[PDB]
């Protein structure tokens, strides 16, 4: 029986801009129970703190609320394993909020047919609840995607900063699946949101 | 064009526009240098502290942002931007005249070079615009010649910190313009 | 006789916001040798310069270099027509870089034969502008097509590639494509790019 293994910190991530998690890998643990704790240091500041929530993002997770969380620093995260034989601390990580962006997927998608004299679909969407693209504090990009009920190749169309797109190229009479996803000015894509369906008129 | 009269309005839209493309081409710039010459070996050790912007009194989350006087945040984003202006142009400098066949990574510093300037003109006519009854920050040292790690830690310094002073310039503006102009519900 | 220069001062037009060229029209001429020169000024400052390049973009007219335009202050553009016994000034013309943009085609229009039916896959890349770059973003794009006369022209809204159904098998297809931005105006279509339908 030995002490735990190095834990390894892979992967952070912040859905909103304002907070942000970080998720653990434990070690080897040389056979007994291990406790687990997170420790940082904040750039500029020579102290180091303990996580703040262990419980917010669940188990092997450490969530930094908006009091906590302060984009533009450099974090230093290492994560640490106790067990009764011994102890051993991680690879310290080196994290940046600003560039960990990676917001959940648009809701209220919604599909209509429309006509302005030709017809076409237009696709109307809403992001998360949780970023704040009010404030201008978080600015969004949307992306769609449309491909026939039986295909292997989606039609992409960037829609910058409109929740809102009108389709011209359609085909009238086969239904259509469509499905959007967002990015923050600068960031990551998110999953997909819940795909809709409709069928165009002849 | 109807109006003689340049809008504050039109003055965020075009602002924010080139801050967007300054920051993408300086988060460009810092992944062709990192690939071509750090990606890895070790640096980032000595990148914490580095910035010499860091002085300054800049809001670090949304509520400290939030909280921040409208001409006094414009005064910080403007002592940014000149703060930024000598660097850029050892930069371009640097890698033409003085790098040994040099990538396609001058012709992306070259124009965040301009597009800089060209931003911080259309900055100094909006706190003008505003005024403020008030009234910045330098060093852009960068060594010439690449081998030996002392020589591209700095560069990767500056690199490192012009994404990350483009980025907050950037957040900044928008954050701005949607303040003042569209009551924040935008 | 006089030179009663009545110079109707044409438009402003800008490709990319970073240059702009001003067209204008002789004045009358009156009966003698008449030079023609634009002088502007932006206001703010009361220092009035001559256009500096009166060569490369069409006989009458100025061509604004990326070093004498700017998207941040109000140019204002008169005409002076001038002879022996004589001299005119046309009627100021405010421009704004930005409220006068008219695009450059946009770029390379590739003609897919996707693939049932075989429909054609237009695809296309918007013009080369510090905007659409990679940026915010209004740009329409149209579209028009014929076999070899009548156009069939298309409307993409913000859309950079387009699906064109049913067409006459074994037949040549010209296509062609332009852009408008917000405010901005329509650009020249671009280069007839043909394409061969499947016999």
């Amino acid at each position: 029986q030995s002490p735990p293994g190095k834990p390894e910190i892979h992967k952070c991530r912040s859905p909103d801009k304002e907070t942000f998690t970080c998720w653990w890998n434990p070690g080897t643990d040389g056979g007994l129970p291990t406790n687990y704790s997170l420790t940082y240091s904040k750039e500029g500041e020579k102290t180091t703190y303990e996580c703040p929530d262990y419980k917010t993002s669940g188990p092997n997770s450490c969530f930094f609320s908006k009091q906590y969380t302060s984009i533009w620093k450099i974090y230093i995260i290492t994560v640490n394993a106790t067990n009764q034989m011994g102890s051993s601390s991680s690879d310290p990580l080196y994290v940046d909020v600003t560039y960990i962006v990676e917001p959940e997927p648009p809701r209220n998608l919604t599909l209509e047919v429309k006509q302005l004299k030709k017809t076409y679909l237009w696709v109307k969407w809403s992001p998360p609840t949780i970023t704040d693209v009010k404030t201008g504090w978080f600015t969004m990009e949307y992306e769609i995607r449309l491909k026939p009920e039986e295909a292997e190749e989606w039609e992409i169309h960037f829609t910058g900063h409109q929740t809102q797109f009108k389709v011209f190229d359609l085909y009238p009479g086969q239904k259509y699946l469509v499905q959007t996803r967002c990015k923050p000015d600068h960031g990551y894509w998110s999953r997909w949101s819940q795909e809709s369906s409709v069928e165009m008129p002849n | 064009p109807i109006c003689c009269q340049v809008t504050l309005r039109d003055l965020f839209d075009r602002a924010v526009v080139l801050s967007h493309y300054i920051h993408n081409l300086s988060s460009e710039m810092f992944s062709e240098f990192d690939k071509r010459y750090t990606h890895g070996r070790g640096f980032i050790t000595k990148a914490i502290n580095s910035c010499h912007t860091s002085s300054l009194a800049t809001p670090e989350d949304k509520e400290q942002a939030q909280q921040m006087n409208q001409k006094d945040f414009l005064s910080l984003i403007v002592s940014i931007l000149r703060s930024w202006n000598e660097p850029l142009y050892h930069l371009v400098t640097e890698v033409r005249g003085m790098q040994e066949a040099p990538e396609a990574i001058l012709s992306k510093a070259v124009e965040i070079e301009e597009q800089t300037k060209r931003l911080l003109e259309g900055m100094e006519l909006i706190v003008s615009q505003v005024h403020p009854e008030t009234k910045y920050p330098v060093w852009s040292g960068l060594p010439s010649l690449a081998d030996e790690e002392s020589r591209l830690s700095a560069y990767y310094n500056l690199l490192h910190c012009l994404r990350r002073d483009s980025h907050k310039i950037d957040n900044y503006l928008k954050l701005l313009k949607c303040r003042i102009i569209h009551n924040n519900n935008c």
